[PDB]
């Protein structure tokens, strides 16, 4: 199964605050009107090559956390958060192949809505950036267009080439090194852009 | 330097000058007092960890230490002769006390004596090529001590490899030789040649801080004092490290959680968020 | 132009006087030859 | 830079904690290896390198440095522990090794 | 099983020659640096000597020179501290010393430290 | 232009990175030079 | 014959021995520690081969 993607797939490139600009960048990023790839969960690691945008389609949080390394069994990113506490680690993990919670390595402990998650490491920099917004669609990705900015910023480090969540419909976008022409608004929000 | 006359005499040279208007100089307003602002980060770093340390790793495996919420006093470390080297490429080694960074990394490894001029931007050899190697645009200093009373068989280094890897990227492997699993083919590492009963050939121990200076919120800053914040009047401010001539109001931009400072057509900051008093 | 950096203002910070000179004079050569060229372009359209 | 080493004898019971110091001969800063020896059989390895924890020994048994004066602390006392240890450098050729102590009830 | 096979005891007087043994067992003898240290009775150790028996590179202490004669057998695996003339003196539980292994085992695995895993103990007693 | 040889595939094929760069530069400044005397010649030839 | 040649002339009488027919292997030259430093102007050490 696949999905045109439309607009979804754009961040906030940098830290610098612009007003009616229209500043060009090239870097890694998901290409306008593109192929990705759909996924549903009624009745898989894939690879990590230049960088992959993941859109989450959460009804009742299911997933809960994803994986991001290259032996993910017993040994490699985990993020669990019991409704309390959001513990978030990079450890050799001592979990089951298929670890779950019921109902270290990096030494400081860190539909109806949409969880893009843009999980990319920058020399270390585990920026994740975010925007949630409400929906009421079950066919598949809604059309829409939504700047993620940096919320946390952890030096992890380490090296990502596959992915597997823990326990929806997830686009493996291989973000490639692509020239995008981004416009600031007068109160310094990506309004448009254009895979140019 | 005496009248407006005099002046328009000195531009057209000549002691009778002709009527008419004539551009002499540029009026400027001189900076009145001087501005320092910088953020409430007074908790001291331990530059001593590394500096004082009495543990370092080979280059095989070069540990890096993030720094931040620090304050670097590069005085005494500046001042002490204990460095026998202080080459600074993107900063200056007596212009360090005023900067402030908003991120850093520090890397400890052993390196051999000739090969000191390997630690520097656009450089090669066997380090270089396949055990670590520095950016071509690195910005910052190295440090290099006359660490032969300082700093026997336990410092590594590659000999084979693939091809060269990328700046400040760890790569840890013991074995895979390039052509001569059990077979000659073998383990690609060896050992220096050092003791502590053995100039060139001894050892000199090199420390490298990575002066990132990328835009983010300002972490590690000098041992400065900040001064109170005057308005509508040119003066010689400093919003960490960002120096120049200016007025300071109060802005009715409003500044997303994240994005820090702002920035016109000119690749000049237009606005600075007060670290002090967001 | 070749520089370290684009802001004068971080250059004369960062740099001693020797290397400052050197950073310095590529600025001031690729600055020099940018409003050169803007000159001549401004004054080949004002005599147009 | 000399080697002075306390105590002659220690006297205390089970679950103390004493702290002893093993000074540096000279400067013997970055190879020192500390040695864990029982009344009748070879040394062990307490903390080699001076940072390092050897096999074999459990964790109560531990050693410290500071500047030119090092320390070897127990933390948690047990009947066993009544026994005689020196400590060595190795950092610097010829090695020299402590001097003793011993419990009594 | 890493084992430095070192001889039994030897009981013997003053004036004669001496072979004692340091045997290496389940691993390579040539891997680990052989440290000679004597440990006198009542009292802790002391470097006694050292030789490099990888190319029979000998240093002889100062209050040793002459008097002894340290060498290494390698075929039988017997690293050696031959007393030509045997001292009183040295009436001492031996134990010949294996280093240490703890980062990049195969690269020295010499020289690290002066106790891994010591045998029985060559007690010579003149 | 100043530089080692006149040819970029001669350069690339010969000077690593590391001065490579310092040599390309001259090449450049030299090559950028030329066509800035050039476009003003064509300029003002084309402003005739 | 030139690198690891046991005989070797004096500066004020420099020998010279002119190359041709030659498959230049550079690589064991190159990796190999002989040289302390290997200062090129016109070419490079790693584009040798
Ligand atoms: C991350 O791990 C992958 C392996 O999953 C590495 O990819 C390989 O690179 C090595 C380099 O020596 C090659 O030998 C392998 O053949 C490559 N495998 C694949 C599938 O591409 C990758 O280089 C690692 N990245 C980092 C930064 O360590
Ligand atoms: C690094 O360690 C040295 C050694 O302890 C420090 O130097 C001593 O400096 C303090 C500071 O005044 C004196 O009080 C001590 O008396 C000094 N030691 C001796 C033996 O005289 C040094 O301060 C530390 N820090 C730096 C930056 O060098
Ligand atoms: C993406 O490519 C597949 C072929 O692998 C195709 O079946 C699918 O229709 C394509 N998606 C779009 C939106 O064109
Ligand atoms: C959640 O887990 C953390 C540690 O993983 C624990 O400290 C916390 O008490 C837990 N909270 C709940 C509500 O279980
Ligand atoms: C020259 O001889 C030395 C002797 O050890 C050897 O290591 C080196 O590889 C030789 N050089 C060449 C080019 O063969």
């Amino acid at each position: 199964a696949y999905t045109n993607s439309f607009t979804r797939g754009v961040y906030y490139p940098d830290k610098v605050f612009r007003s009616s600009v229209l500043h060009s960048t090239q870097d890694l990023f998901l290409p306008f009107f593109s192929n990705v790839t759909w996924f549903h969960a009624i009745h898989p690691v894939l690879p990590f090559n230049d960088g992959v945008y993941f859109a989450s389609t959460e009804k009742s949080n299911i997933i809960r956390g994803w994986i991001f390394g290259t032996t993910l069994d017993s040994k490699s990113l985990l993020i669990v958060n019991n409704a309390t506490n959001v513990v978030i680690k990079v450890c050799e993990f001592q979990f089951c192949n298929d670890p779950f919670l019921g109902v270290c390595t990096f030494e400081y402990v860190s539909f109806k809505n949409l969880r893009e998650f843009v999980f990319k490491n920058i020399d270390g920099y585990f920026k994740i950036y975010s925007k949630h917004t409400p929906i009421n669609l079950v066919r598949d990705l809604p059309q829409g267009f939504s700047a993620l900015e940096p919320l946390v910023d952890l030096p992890i480090g380490i090296n990502i080439t596959r992915f597997q969540t823990l326990l929806a419909a997830y686009y493996v976008g291989y973000l490639q090194p692509r020239t995008f022409l981004l416009k600031y608004n007068e109160n310094g929000t990506i309004t448009d852009a254009v895979d140019c | 330097a005496l009248d407006p006359l005099s002046e328009t005499k000195c531009t057209l040279k000549s002691f009778t000058v002709e009527k008419g208007i004539y551009q002499t100089s540029n009026f400027r307003v001189q900076p009145t007092e001087s501005i320092v602002r910088f953020p409430n980060i007074t908790n001291l770093c331990p530059f001593g960890e590394v500096f004082n340390a009495t543990r370092f790793a080979s280059v095989y495996a070069w540990n890096r230490k993030r720094i931040s919420n620090c304050v670097a006093d590069y005085s005494v470390l500046y001042n002490s002769a204990s460095f026998s080297t202080f080459k600074c490429y993107g900063v200056s080694p007596t212009k360090l006390n005023d900067l402030c960074f908003t991120n850093v990394y520090a890397d400890s490894f052993v390196i051999r004596g000739d090969e000191v001029r390997q630690i520097a931007p656009g450089q090669t050899g066997k380090i270089a090529d396949y055990n670590y190697k520095l950016p071509d645009d690195f910005t910052g200093c190295v440090i290099a001590w006359n660490s032969n009373n300082l700093d026997n068989y336990n410092y590594l280094y590659r000999l084979f490899r693939k091809s060269n890897l990328k700046p400040f990227e760890r790569d840890i492997s013991t074995e895979i030789y390039q052509a001569g699993e059990g077979f000659n083919c073998y383990f690609p590492l060896q050992s220096y040649g050092f003791q502590p009963t053995n100039v060139g050939y001894q050892p000199y121990r090199v420390v490298v801080l990575s002066f990132e200076l990328l835009h983010a919120p300002a972490t590690v800053c000098g041992p400065k004092k900040s001064t109170n914040l005057v308005k509508n009047k040119c003066v010689n401010f400093n919003f960490n490290g960002l120096t120049g001539t200016g007025v300071l109001t109060e802005s009715n931009k409003k500044f997303l959680p994240f994005q820090q400072f702002g920035r016109d057509i000119a690749d000049t900051t237009d606005a600075v968020r007060d670290p002090q008093t967001l | 132009f070749g520089a370290i950096s684009s802001v004068l203002n971080d250059i004369l910070s960062r740099l001693d006087p020797p290397e400052a000179e050197v950073q310095i004079d590529r600025l001031i050569t690729g600055r020099l030859q940018s409003l050169q060229t803007y000159v001549t372009q401004q004054l080949i359209r004002a005599a147009e | 830079i000399q080697m002075t080493q306390s105590p002659s004898t220690l006297s205390a019971s089970v679950g103390d904690r004493v702290t002893i110091t093993c000074r540096a001969s000279q400067s013997i800063s970055y190879w020192l290896a500390w040695y864990q020896q029982k009344p009748g059989k070879a040394p062990k390895l307490l903390i080699y390198q001076a940072s390092s924890l050897e096999s074999g020994v459990p964790s109560r048994f531990s050693g410290s440095e500071s500047g030119t004066e090092f320390t070897l602390t127990i933390s948690s006392l047990q009947p066993d522990d009544f026994a005689t240890y020196y400590c060595q450098q190795y950092n610097s050729y010829p090695y020299t090794f402590g001097q003793g102590t011993k419990l009594e009830i | 099983q890493v084992q430095l096979q070192q001889s039994g005891a030897e009981v013997k007087k003053p004036g004669e020659s001496l072979k004692i043994s340091c045997k290496g067992s389940g691993y390579s003898f040539t891997s680990y640096w052989i440290g000679w240290v004597r440990q006198m009775p009542g009292k802790g150790l002391e470097w006694m000597g050292i030789i490099y028996p990888g190319d029979s590179d000998t240093r002889y202490s100062p209050s040793f020179q002459g008097q002894v004669t340290i060498s290494a057998d390698k075929s039988i695996s017997t690293a050696y501290m031959q007393w030509s003339s045997l001292k009183a003196s040295d009436t001492a539980m031996y134990y010949c010393a294996r280093s240490f292994r703890d980062d990049p085992r195969i690269a020295v695995a010499g020289p690290a430290d002066a106790f891994d895993i010591w045998g029985q103990g060559t007690m010579v007693t003149v």
